[PDB]
């Protein structure tokens, strides 16, 4: 999709918890700076569950999508809290701003 | 002479199966329009609608209540303390179009049941029978409380509606969804991260961040964490209270045990004043749309 689009989504539903800048402060999650191409609980300097640990699997473009439309159906027992994106348009325009953004 | 009685009746026949259709109705919107508010969605309005129109209830001589839908006439749908919540009776008037049987108390009420369930929270039993009752019926501003006060304001505004330290606590958790904003009532930010999952977040932060109190641009004070989390007064003041604070301590320590008393309390406060007949049906319990397959 669209980055322009996909900006405003992030800086409305996610932010408040991650960041897209290089080196950032852990708030009340880790950074998703470098997600595509790394496992599941690789972040350093933050403390994950034993469900994020565990799971251990590769953020790509096809995996991704199913994390966002249910966080706590595809990993069960984790701590992030998020409603879940049911639409293809929402789903397809913040992966092309994190694609972009965490490089 | 008493009080007021307010009895319950159902809408000509109808039943569960009509009701869940108004919900699916409700919850799809949601779905719906996601936009609103920065994507926070219509969740927290509406559960915050839902709290307005029970809360200018008064046990002492029974007025006010969820039971009239009387948020819809002027005089108390232009209640300052009701500013944002257009919003929420907007998003409510073309299913109310497609359904116009329900009651307007029915229908506010089981949209705040509605976007509890539908943002993961517990199920809320819920019943039906509200009565639409006249212009006459409309309680006077000023029912619904302050921001600005302590512990000890809180605990008498709430015996009024016959609450408890315990259901009082547990309703404010409901402060874990949305966020204020400056515009409607002179505080601004979220209290959480997750503003529109429904989880214990409010507690934890309560008692985990590092308060410090400040002013806003609308010339109030509130508690900012470093964060960028706000806690209003009234908030902050659940954990100057001894009393406050032990029951904050479970909760955040415990989330089904909120999450139990966060439902009876709910929907105490939804059904205050009215009377059901020994004759009507039995609170019910809806599906989500996940339960649905959607
Ligand atoms: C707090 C309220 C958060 C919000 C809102 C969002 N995220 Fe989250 N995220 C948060 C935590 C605390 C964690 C770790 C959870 C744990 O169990 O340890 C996460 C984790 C993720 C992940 C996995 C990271 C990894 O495996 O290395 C992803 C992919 C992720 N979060 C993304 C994400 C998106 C896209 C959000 C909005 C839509 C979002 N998060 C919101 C904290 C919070
Ligand atoms: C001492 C009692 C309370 C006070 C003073 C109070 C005050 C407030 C204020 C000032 C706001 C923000 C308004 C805005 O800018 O739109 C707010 C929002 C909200 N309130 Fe409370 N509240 C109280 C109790 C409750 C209870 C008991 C519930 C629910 C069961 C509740 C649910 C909510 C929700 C969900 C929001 C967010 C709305 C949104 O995001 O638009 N509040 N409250």
């Amino acid at each position: 999709g669209s980055a322009k689009k996909g900006a405003t989504l992030f800086k409305a539903r996610c932010l408040q918890c991650h960041t897209v800048e290089k080196g950032g402060p852990h708030k009340v999650g880790p950074n998703l700076h470098g997600i595509f191409g790394r496992h599941s609980g690789q972040a350093e300097g933050y403390s994950y569950t034993d469900a994020n640990i565990k799971k251990n699997v590769l953020w790509d473009e096809n995996n991704m999508s199913e994390y966002l439309t249910n966080p706590k159906k595809y990993i069960p027992g984790t701590k992030m809290a998020f409603g879940g994106l049911k639409k293809e348009k929402d789903r397809n325009d913040l992966i092309t701003y994190l694609k972009k953004a965490c490089e | 002479t008493t009080p007021l009685v307010h009895v319950a009746s159902v809408e000509k026949g109808r039943s569960y199966e009509d009701f869940q259709k108004v919900y699916n109705a409700i919850a799809l919107k949601l779905r719906e329009d996601d936009e609103y508010d920065n994507y926070i969605g219509y969740g927290p309005v509406l559960v915050r609608l839902a709290w307005h129109i029970s809360g200018t209830w008064d046990k002492h001589d029974n007025t006010g209540g969820s039971y009239g839908g009387t948020y819809r006439f002027k005089k108390e749908f232009n209640d300052p303390s009701n500013a944002g919540l257009q919003n929420g009776f907007k998003f409510l008037e073309p299913i109310h179009k497609e359904f116009p049987w329900i009651s307007s108390g029915d229908l506010f009420s089981l949209g705040g049941v509605t976007a509890v369930q539908e943002m993961q929270g517990p199920k809320i039993p819920w019943r039906c029978g509200r009565v639409d009752t006249p212009e006459d019926t409309t309680p006077d501003n000023g029912r619904l409380p302050d921001a600005d006060k302590d512990a000890g304001y809180v605990r008498t505004f709430f015996q009024r509606l016959n609450m408890n330290d315990r259901e009082v606590v547990a309703l404010m958790g409901a402060h874990a969804l949305g966020k204020t904003h400056l515009k409607n009532s002179g505080y601004e930010g979220p209290w959480g991260a997750a503003n529109n999952v429904f989880t214990n977040e409010f507690y934890l932060n309560l008692l985990n961040e590092d308060w410090k109190l400040e002013k806003n641009d609308a010339n109030n004070e509130q508690w900012d964490s470093k964060s960028g989390y706000m806690m209003l007064p009234t908030d902050y003041s659940l954990i100057q209270d001894p009393k406050y604070l032990s029951i904050v301590k479970e909760y955040a320590n415990d989330q089904d045990k909120f999450f139990k008393d966060f439902s009876k309390a709910f929907e105490k406060l939804l059904e205050n004043g009215i009377t059901f007949p020994k004759d009507a049906p039995s609170p019910f319990i809806f599906k989500t749309l996940e339960e649905q397959g959607l």
